[PDB]
RNA sequence: UUUCACUGGGCCAGCAUCAGUUUUGGUGGCAGGAUAAAUCCAUAGGAAUGUAGCUUGCCUCGGUAAGUAUUAUAGCCUGUGGGAAUACUGCCAGCUGGGACUGAGGACUGCGACGUAAGUCAAGGAUGCUGGCAUAAUGGUUAUAUGCCGC
RNA sequence: UGGUUCCUGCCGAAGAACGUAGAGUUAAGGUGCCGGAAUACACGCUCAUCAGA
RNA sequence: CUCCACACAAUAUAGAUGGAUACGAAUAAGGCGUCCUUGUGGCGUCGCUGAACCAUAGCAGGCUAGCAACGGUGCACUUGGCGGAAAGGCCUUGGGUGCUUGCUGGCGAAUUGCAAUGGCGUGGGGAUAAAUCAUUUGUAUACGACUUAGA
């Protein structure tokens, strides 16, 4: 099953923009022997970059039927489920 | 796929019934054998009365079969007693057994291997020639189960008529048009 | 293996004063071209004293059924060894092809005489042509008009473990 | 490089287990369930006398010794003798540690107090 | 009610370069070997073990050794064909082969719409 | 909701193995629903896992894992090679190993 | 000494691209035969396990039977002529896929190949990317258990 | 007569010549179960009141 | 059966992670449906594998919004019946109270950074129905044992 691609500029972004982060100072001594905790949160543009793919790919999806409701459901085996029969 | 596998004596042959569930006990299948009584041995009655006669020098054809099956699997291992212990064996279907269903094995099967025309024994027959004071006892409880199941399938088959009466009507939807669409 | 039909030609040599010898023909059934020759010295040897090395073969041929599409009634004669006596023996086949026939002959005279390829000598395969001169009672059981008949073994193999369906030969 | 051993186990004589007054050194024999050394078991010409961290070691005495792995740090490693005092191991110690050679048995024979 | 072998009567191979062709008894060979053409379902006509096909309750009429351009005759003028598909067991087997053929979003909507009916039947239900 | 299987279980048969003289480096794999080598050359190197549960919690849990994958094809039933990592305790022989589709083809 | 920026060892994995061994597929083009034989089409004879027709007899207003009847209101076979295709067998220095095992060697030299060129390369043996790891990662020791072998 | 003390390598008489491994392929032998591997396929024969393997 | 002391527990052991999903017989015959002349009747169907059926969306399954129906479904009750071969289960009344994906909404998921599964025992007290020893008998007795009888 298949979807196009060609509503998103996803070419924007690349293997660099996964790249995890690094500290300095060597944590900053940290903070001088007491840890903190506030790293936790995500940049606000990876956020940005997940609505402006997520409103053109949503815009795809919506001309198919029932397709929303297939990604949304997860999927396993059952029983009987034999996969080199299961043509996919 | 079954966790345990209850399995119909009627019609079959010794021999080839042990060799199928002594290698699935092995295989880890648990495994109850019913209708044990009812195991039919190749050759006639007489050959396999003597049989059972030089080997005599337990009476139950529970014993019997379980004689059979246990000289197939290596008994004296842990494992093989492992696999003995998945293995339960019964004359008659007692419960909670004769509410489910009882499959059958049919490399094992009397009317498949056997040509016709030839002679057969029936187990219960030879127990009860042996020594085995028990055979009336156990037609006696299967008439009884044999009629309350009559019951349940005359119940089982006028409720699924009306599942299919429900289902035609169901017919003819544009959603069962679909599922034609689909293949259902 | 499947056997196939050889033209198998050889002429033994022609030597000083002595200009193209008779060319003499058979028609083998082996699996190959090899046995095929060694099958053909194995008669010509028994048809007058020659050796492999005392000859040549000409030409080894495979040829084919005309029409392998009709099933033609056939007359055999064999010859092989009871290992002490000889005897022949003449025997009826419905078959489609030849090479078929003469497959199922190999594997009926073994079955019923324990004889072994080398032992079975070949003399002649022909169709019979025309009805009646089956003289054999069982090809001409299936001669008759109309014929109908059940089949017999119904069991098949069941490919699986367990069955929940009670089966029955329903046939 | 990648260490083959060719015999995790020990080669033990045959019927070693069966009395205590036979010992379990290699003696000839004068069913092949035993492990017999031979020639064949003799491990590769790089991989032999290396350490699992991949040195080849060397008994060291006293400092002089020691300095004699200067040049040689990576490939050997140095291995304080059994009998050596407790004053002198800690001056091995430090000087290990400044030429940066790694010692094989660091803490024998000592404590860090303090 | 038996099925027989005999001349027309139209079989399906199982097992083998067919396995599952419409085909037809031309001739028999003896108890064991027959003569089968299945030139609408594109196997030629050969000899065969009956073990390696399976008889169809349908038959027609069809000469005794005929050739295959009067076979494909005598076969679309039977009309079989349509009579095979109309078959609930050819169904069955269509129907197998396309349950084969699925894919998973197309077995996502199997599972809609089953629930979907199911609903629909469970109305239906309790209440006759 | 009702199943989260990723994988397909299938028995550990046994050790290869000669009439005297067992391998316990290869182990003998029975796929449900296998019985050509033809579909079991689907199932050749994927990842397989013994899942068994331990006394003891180790690291946050009490559920350990052996890893290893599909070597080759075994006979002519569709029984399957396979090669861990350690071998096999052969007290699990007919017990349920879990073969996942990763390394996936398709 | 201080600011700032970059970076880090070892092991074990996974993936990619290779190389070597191997295994299992899918697929193509050839070449030979009786230049496949067949089949299909064209023609001529033939016969029956004789189709249509006709005659006759018993008989449910028409079924049977047994003669005729060689195609008719079925066809078959054989002969001859035309045309392929396919099977089988062999070849491809044809294409393409999956799985396993291996990574010896250690500046360059050699044979190559692609490249107008400079250069590159699957070409005189594996490199690249990523993950995990100090209350480690991981490894060992024992005792028991399992299986197989052992007088 | 009985006993006669460390190791390894090399040389060494009167179905398959075996260093240590990994991978593949096989000889013989097998492939109901023990037991690994077709309760394969095909054709015939035997029902034995202790066949036969 | 009960009061103090401390060791796991809210778990699993031959291998849980959708469902063990129930006529019987016959096989050179069955079954199902239907009709009548209820039969060894007729008609049609079916097998030729469970490759079936049932269940199955939602954070390992979140929080809310309505549309429609009087469904489905869990749990605790409650009503009544069935089950003794080892019944230890089945079925039903009636409400309750959840979910409901039959349909349509609206917010949350990330960084786990590309795979690495991810009530039961002890130790010390308290209470209790009996049993035993002891006495006694002799239908018993080498001795046990047997066997009376005794608040």
């Amino acid at each position: 099953t298949k979807v196009s691609v060609e509503g998103v500029n996803v070419e924007k972004f690349n293997v660099e923009y996964f790249a995890k982060e690094k500290l300095t100072k060597k944590e900053k001594k940290e903070a001088n022997l007491f840890p903190e905790q506030q790293n936790k949160e995500i940049k606000a543009e990876r956020v940005e970059d997940q609505k402006v793919v997520d409103k053109a790919l949503i815009a795809e999806i919506k001309k198919t039927p029932l397709l929303k409701q297939y990604l949304s459901a997860s999927f396993s085996l059952k029983n009987g489920d034999k996969p080199h029969m299961l043509k996919f | 796929v079954e966790p345990v596998v209850v399995i119909d004596g009627k019609g079959h042959l010794v021999g080839r019934l042990a060799s199928v569930v002594a290698k699935q006990l092995l295989n880890g299948q648990k495994i109850v054998v019913v209708r044990a009584e009812e195991l039919n041995i190749s050759g006639e009655f007489f050959r396999n009365k003597l049989k059972y006669h030089d080997f005599l020098r337990f009476r139950a054809p529970s014993r019997i079969f379980y004689k059979a099956l246990r000289g197939m699997v290596s008994h004296k291992t842990a494992r093989g007693k492992a696999a003995l212990e998945r293995l339960k064996v019964f004359e008659g279907i007692p419960p909670p057994y004769d509410k489910k269903k009882r499959v059958v094995v049919p490399q094992a099967l009397r009317v498949l291997r056997l040509k016709p025309g030839r002679k057969y024994t029936t187990l219960g027959k030879l127990s009860t020639s042996v020594g085995w004071k028990y055979e009336d006892v156990v037609a006696k409880l299967e008439a009884k189960r044999k009629v309350s199941s009559a019951e349940y399938y005359a119940k089982k088959r006028a409720f699924t008529k009306k599942v299919a009466s429900a289902n035609a009507t169901a017919a003819e939807s544009d959603v069962a048009k679909q599922l034609a669409a689909l293949g259902y | 293996a499947h056997f196939k039909e050889y033209q198998v030609i050889g002429r033994r040599l022609p030597t000083e004063s002595v200009p193209e010898p008779k060319l003499f023909r058979m028609r083998i059934f082996a699996s190959n071209e090899v046995i095929a020759k060694s099958r053909y010295w194995y008669f010509l040897q028994k048809l007058h004293k020659v050796k492999k090395a005392s000859g040549e073969i000409v030409s080894i041929n495979q040829i084919n059924e005309a029409h392998p599409t009709k099933v033609k009634n056939f007359g055999v004669w064999v010859r092989y060894d009871s290992r002490s006596g000889t005897h022949n023996m003449y025997k009826e086949i419905r078959d489609v092809s030849r090479v078929a026939a003469v497959e199922t002959l190999y594997q009926d005279m073994a079955a019923r005489h324990r004889a072994r390829f080398r032992s079975i000598h070949i003399l002649k395969v022909a169709e019979i042509e025309k009805t009646a001169d089956v003289k054999r009672q069982y090809v001409k059981q299936f001669l008759t008009k109309d014929l109908k008949f059940p089949l017999p073994h119904r069991v098949q193999k069941s490919t699986k473990t367990f069955s929940y369906k009670r089966p029955s030969t329903f046939y | 490089p990648k260490i083959v051993k060719k015999h995790t186990k020990k080669f033990k004589r045959h019927h070693s287990d069966r009395y205590h007054r036979v010992a379990e050194n290699w003696r000839k024999q004068k069913r092949g369930n035993i492990s017999q050394p031979k020639i064949g078991y003799g491990s590769n010409k790089k991989t032999k006398f290396l350490s699992p961290s991949g040195h080849k070691t060397f008994l060291v005495a006293n400092v002089k010794d020691l300095e004699t792995l200067t040049m040689h740090t990576k490939t050997y490693a140095a291995e304080i003798a059994h009998n050596i005092s407790a004053k002198n191991r800690v001056v091995i110690l430090a000087r290990a540690k400044a030429l940066g050679i790694k010692v094989t048995n660091p803490k024998g024979r000592l404590a860090l107090e303090a | 009610n038996w099925r027989l072998v005999e001349v027309g009567r139209v079989v399906l191979i199982k097992k083998g370069q067919s396995a599952g062709k419409l085909a037809a008894i031309v001739e028999i060979i003896d108890q064991k070997k027959v003569l089968i053409d299945g030139p609408k379902a594109g196997v030629p006509r050969q000899a065969i073990n009956l073990g390696q096909v399976v008889l169809t309750p349908l038959t027609f009429a069809l000469p005794r050794g005929a050739r295959t351009a009067t076979v494909s005759k005598k076969w679309a003028a039977a009309a079989v064909c349509e009579k095979w598909a109309a078959s609930s067991w050819a169904k069955k087997i269509a129907q197998r082969e396309r349950r084969a053929a699925l894919t998973d979003f197309e077995r996502f909507q199997v599972m809609v719409l089953r629930k979907q009916k199911r609903y629909t039947v469970k109305k239906a239900l309790a209440k006759a | 909701a009702e199943s989260h299987r990723l994988y397909v279980k299938g028995k550990h048969l046994s050790y290869q193995r000669s009439k005297r003289v067992n391998n316990p480096n290869v182990s003998l794999i029975k796929i449900e629903g296998v019985a050509t080598p033809q579909d079991a050359q689907f199932y050749l190197g994927k990842r397989i896992a013994y899942v068994y549960r331990a006394s003891k919690e180790v690291r946050g849990s009490k559920i350990r894992v052996m890893w290893g994958k599909v070597t080759r094809t075994h006979g002519n039933s569709g029984v399957v090679r396979a090669t861990f990592r350690n071998n096999l305790p052969a007290k699990t022989f007919g017990a349920s190993v879990r073969i996942f589709l990763y390394p996936s083809n398709i």
